[PDB]
């Protein structure tokens, strides 16, 4: 067994560097600045993932600064960080040591879809609720993730615990300070991003979250396409042509362009006939052109679609307890504190 | 496909 030691700083708690030892290193994925490793910490036996991110000498790394201040059961935990060399010669890389989670929402979704089966709705409810909580939490700091997609939703399939990860695009949005439009991944981008807006809000994450919900209900992405124009055609086929008033809420530079002229498809026909009507209702309040008309994450947690999760006797299909769903904090509740009446049921 | 990890219990 090859043991490796490094000097590293705890992700949370005091800034005192400590000796960290790990072993059982093995490649588990590919990253944008080098491959991603798994390792086992010698002191606890816990598995971690180690991701390289490449340090800017001019700026503090934004992802590291965000990760150090987040503490939530549905967000991946930063255990340690340290600097090293790596792929490119002479380059210094930031290494983020994250708690390892073995699967993703995308893996589970593809497993059902390949089998031509639909994900059981109880899991759709559990996953989407946990994602909306993670989003309520980061949004309460003003932090927008900007790359919500199924592959960024870590999942422990045994316990049904979901954790949001990959904050490499996240940013604290400030009104009246522009943001690059080129973030968020194909299939999940809000139409104001497709239109190249620089003045969007955290509601781009809610659109992406609606895309994930629709995907879980359909067994395939709802707005596929390799170009923004192909993606927009799929959006227009569902929502219909945006009005000039809607376009001006998305990007007013686009109001006078020629768009495909298409009537909205009825929401009840977008999904299979036996899709639960509350899921369709929820989806229709997330996939809205007007960004301010989309539900907030906290409003989405309180939606009727999630009422089964507030039932005292709800259980996982495998017979286990559901994960923690009601340990809201003042921080997490701050966008609308008296939603706790729905959010925290009596037995909590 | 577009998977995060190389390995999975579902493949
Ligand atoms: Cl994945």
């Amino acid at each position: 067994s090859k043991v490796t030691t490094v000097v590293a700083t705890p992700g949370q708690g005091p800034d005192r560097p400590q000796e960290v030892s790990y072993t059982d290193t093995k490649v588990i994925g590919n990253g944008s600045f080098g491959v991603v490793y798994q390792a086992k910490l010698c002191d606890s036996g816990e598995l971690v993932a180690i991701k390289k991110v490449l340090q800017d000498k001019r700026f503090k790394n934004r992802e590291l600064q965000i990760m150090r201040k987040l503490d939530h059961c549905n967000i991946v935990r930063l255990r340690y960080f340290f600097y090293s060399s790596g792929e490119k010669k002479d380059e210094v890389y930031l290494n983020l040591v994250l708690d390892y989670v073995p699967e993703t929402v995308y893996r589970v979704a593809r497993h059902y879809s390949r089998a031509k089966q639909t994900l059981p709705v109880i899991y759709v409810k559990l996953y989407m609720y946990q994602l909306f909580r993670s989003l309520a939490y980061i949004h309460s700091f003003g932090i927008c993730h900007r790359d919500i997609k199924p592959q960024n939703l870590l999942l422990d399939p045994d316990t049904a615990v979901l954790k949001l990860c990959d904050f490499g695009s996240a940013k604290q949005l400030v009104r009246g300070e522009p943001n690059v439009s080129y973030i968020c991944s194909r299939y999940y981008r809000a139409p104001e991003l497709i239109f190249g807006a620089t003045d969007y809000t955290s509601s781009i994450d809610v659109w992406s979250a609606g895309c994930v919900l629709a995907e879980l209900l359909l067994g395939q992405p709802i707005f596929p396409g390799d170009s923004g124009v192909d993606q927009l055609v799929e959006i227009i086929k569902v929502l219909g042509t945006p009005t000039r008033e809607q376009i001006r809420e998305m990007n007013p530079n686009y109001t006078e362009f020629k768009f495909p002229q298409i009537k909205a498809h009825p929401w009840t026909k977008v999904f299979r006939p036996r899709t639960p009507p509350e899921a369709i209702a929820l989806c229709s309040r997330l996939l809205e052109y007007t960004p301010t008309a989309r539900l907030t994450p906290l409003e989405a947690c309180a939606h009727s679609f999630f009422d089964e999760l507030r039932d005292p006797n709800v259980k996982l299909p495998n017979g286990r307890d559901t994960p923690a769903l009601f340990n809201f904090t003042t921080q997490e509740l701050s966008s609308n504190p008296p939603l706790a009446t729905i959010l925290i049921p009596p037995h909590a | 496909e577009n998977f995060r990890f190389f390995a999975s219990r579902y493949c």
